[PDB]
This record gives structure tokens, C-alpha cells and sequence, in this order.
């Protein structure tokens, strides 16, 4: 009856699944465990780019906090 | 032209202060609160100055108070901030409002044991006034002498004599 349809719609839900949560685990794994920093500002990018500076292993994402100063 | 005259590597050495972007941030609120006099005396030096180089040991004040400024953190609240700074550091835009309870337990911890109040919604962006020393710049922009103007009008005006003077018309 009407409940054939479902596998076809949870077939292309899986589908429509598959990018999304494909680009989450992606931006969580390239940017050590975190989201994805967004620079739409330039101020956004200055801070990113000193946090690719203060690292010291030319990464944005390895954060340094009060045991990198004495 | 001339030379440019720049400073030397050792008086550009001070202490960086070393820490993240969202370290910085967390911090942001008591850094404006506890840290406003260098601060605003080097950003007044910098906008009047017009120039980094007559603005270098301000600046070195700036990160001679930073850096006293976390190390105060460092003796008294280092796990309260750490647990902080790393939930604003999780968010990609770096959102202050996915992060309250750890805001919450850094304002109380720092309250307690620094005694600082948090700056409310609209106090660090006041214009405030600044008590320095140093003299007010009369030339900042090295400006020449601007050339003299025209003479004005001056005299009252007197008919034209013997009219247009065009070849015969008479007025
Ligand atoms: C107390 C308060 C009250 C007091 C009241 C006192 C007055 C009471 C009376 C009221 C009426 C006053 C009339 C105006 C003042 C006198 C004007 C005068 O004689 O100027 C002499 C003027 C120069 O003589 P002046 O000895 O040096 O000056 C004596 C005065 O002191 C003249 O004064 P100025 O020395 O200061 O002159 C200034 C200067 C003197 O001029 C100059 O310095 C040289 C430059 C002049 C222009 C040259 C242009 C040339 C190329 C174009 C030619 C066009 C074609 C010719 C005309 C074809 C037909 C339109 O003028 C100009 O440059 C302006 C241009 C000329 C205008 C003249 C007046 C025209 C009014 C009537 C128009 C009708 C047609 C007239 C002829 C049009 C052609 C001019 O003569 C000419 O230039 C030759 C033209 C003839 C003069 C016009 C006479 C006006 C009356 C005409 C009645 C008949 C009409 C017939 C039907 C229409 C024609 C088909
Ligand atoms: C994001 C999710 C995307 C999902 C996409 C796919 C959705 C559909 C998934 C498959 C559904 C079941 C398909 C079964 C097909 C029929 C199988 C079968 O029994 O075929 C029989 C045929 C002949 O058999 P025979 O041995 O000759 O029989 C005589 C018996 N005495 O034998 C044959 O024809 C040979 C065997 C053919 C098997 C084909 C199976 C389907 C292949 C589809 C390609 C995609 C598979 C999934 C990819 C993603 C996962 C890895």
C-alpha cells in the first residue's frame, strides 16, 4: 500500500544524509576535534592567521592558552 | 628623497603574548576592564602620532600588561578559564553565547578571587579620556608651508571708464 514508497524516500534521504554529515566529520577531523573557524571578516582572518602564527606548527586550530605564557 | 629611518631588532624585542585567538577573546571583557590605562594610552599615542615608531614603548606597555594580566589569571584561575576559553574555542564564528556557564564560572572564580567586575553591554566602547605626559604632536603630518593665497577684492566698485572700450561702442 502507501508504505511502498518508503524505501525509495529513505533511500534518497540517505542520500540527502550522506553531504551533510559527510562535511561535518570532514571539518571536525581537518581542524583538530572543532569546527571549522569562519573568516567572512577580515578581523576573523587576522586572528586566524595569529592563531597559525602563536602555534608555531603553522596550524590555525592547535589552540595555545595560559601554559604557552610563563 | 631621505632614508627612512627604522628601529632596531632589539627595540622591537618584548614578550609576546603567545595564546590563541579564542584565549584572547575569552579573556576580552576583564582585559578591557582590568587593562584600560596602557591600552589607551598607546591607542592615543597611535591615532595622534599617526606613526608605530613613535609608538613602541607604549606598546611595550600594552604587552608588559597583557602578559600580568593572564599571569593573574595563571596563579589564581587557570581551570575555570582553561574550561572557558576551550568551549569558545569549539565554535567556529566563536560564539560568546554558546558558552555562558563557563562564562559563568570564570566571572565568579575571577569576582572572587581577583575581584574584578565584567564590563556591561556598552562600557568598552566608550570614548573614554586619557592623562599622559607625552607633548601633542604640531605637525603630525610633517606638512610644509601651505602656499599664500590669492589677493582678495577690495576697494569699492567704480563705473567702467568710457563704457566697454570695444572698437567704438561708446558705453
Ligand atoms: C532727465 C532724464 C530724462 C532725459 C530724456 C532725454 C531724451 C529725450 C528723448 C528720448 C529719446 C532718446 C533716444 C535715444 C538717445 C539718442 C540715441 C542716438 O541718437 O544715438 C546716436 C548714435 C551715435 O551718435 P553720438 O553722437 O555718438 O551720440 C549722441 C547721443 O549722445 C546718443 O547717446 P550716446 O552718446 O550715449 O550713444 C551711446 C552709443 C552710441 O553708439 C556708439 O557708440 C556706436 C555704436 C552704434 C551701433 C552701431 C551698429 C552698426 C551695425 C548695425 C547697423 C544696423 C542697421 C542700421 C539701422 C537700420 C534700421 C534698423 O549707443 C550704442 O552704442 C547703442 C546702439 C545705438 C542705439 C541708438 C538708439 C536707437 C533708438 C531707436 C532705434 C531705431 C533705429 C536706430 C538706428 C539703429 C542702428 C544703430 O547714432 C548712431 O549710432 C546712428 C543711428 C541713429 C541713432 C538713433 C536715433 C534714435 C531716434 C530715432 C528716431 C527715428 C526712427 C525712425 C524709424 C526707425 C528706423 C527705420
Ligand atoms: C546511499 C544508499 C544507496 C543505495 C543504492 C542501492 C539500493 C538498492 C540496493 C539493492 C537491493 C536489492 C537488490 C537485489 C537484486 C536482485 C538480486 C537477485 O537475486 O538477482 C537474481 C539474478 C539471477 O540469479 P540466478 O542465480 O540466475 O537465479 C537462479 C536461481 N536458481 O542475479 C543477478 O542479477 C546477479 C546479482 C545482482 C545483484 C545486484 C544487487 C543490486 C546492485 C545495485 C548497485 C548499488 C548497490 C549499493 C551501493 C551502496 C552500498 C555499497
Amino acid at each position: 500500500m502507501w508504505f511502498e514508497v518508503l524505501p525509495g524516500i529513505a533511500v534518497m534521504g540517505v542520500c540527502l544524509f550522506i553531504p551533510g554529515m559527510a562535511t561535518a566529520r570532514i571539518h571536525r577531523f581537518s581542524n583538530g576535534g572543532r569546527e571549522k573557524r569562519v573568516a567572512h571578516y577580515s578581523y576573523q582572518w587576522y586572528l586566524m592567521e595569529r592563531d597559525r602564527r602563536v602555534s608555531g606548527v603553522n596550524r590555525y586550530y592547535v589552540s595555545k592558552g595560559l601554559e604557552n605564557i610563563d | 628623497p631621505g632614508i627612512v629611518e627604522l628601529p632596531s631588532l632589539e627595540d622591537l624585542k618584548v614578550q609576546e603574548v603567545k595564546v590563541s585567538s579564542s584565549v584572547l577573546k575569552a579573556a576580552a571583557h576583564h582585559y578591557g576592564a582590568q587593562c584600560d590605562k596602557p591600552n589607551k594610552e598607546f591607542m592615543l599615542c597611535r591615532w595622534e602620532e599617526k606613526d608605530p615608531r613613535r609608538c613602541l614603548e607604549e606598546g611595550k606597555l600594552v604587552n608588559q600588561c597583557a602578559l600580568e594580566f593572564f599571569r593573574q589569571i595563571k596563579r589564581h584561575c587557570a581551570e575555570p578559564f582553561t574550561e572557558y576559553w576551550t568551549c569558545i574555542d569549539y565554535s567556529g564564528l566563536q560564539l560568546f553565547r554558546r558558552c555562558r556557564k563557563e562564562q559563568a564560572q570564570f566571572d565568579k572564580c575571577v569576582l572572587d578571587k581577583l575581584g574584578w567586575v565584567r564590563p556591561d553591554l556598552g562600557e568598552l566602547s566608550k570614548v573614554t579620556k586619557v592623562k599622559t605626559d607625552r607633548p601633542l604632536p604640531e605637525n603630525p603630518y610633517h606638512s610644509r608651508a601651505r602656499p599664500e593665497p590669492n589677493p582678495e577684492v577690495e576697494g569699492d566698485l567704480k563705473p567702467a571708464r568710457h563704457g566697454s572700450r570695444l572698437f567704438f561702442w561708446t558705453m
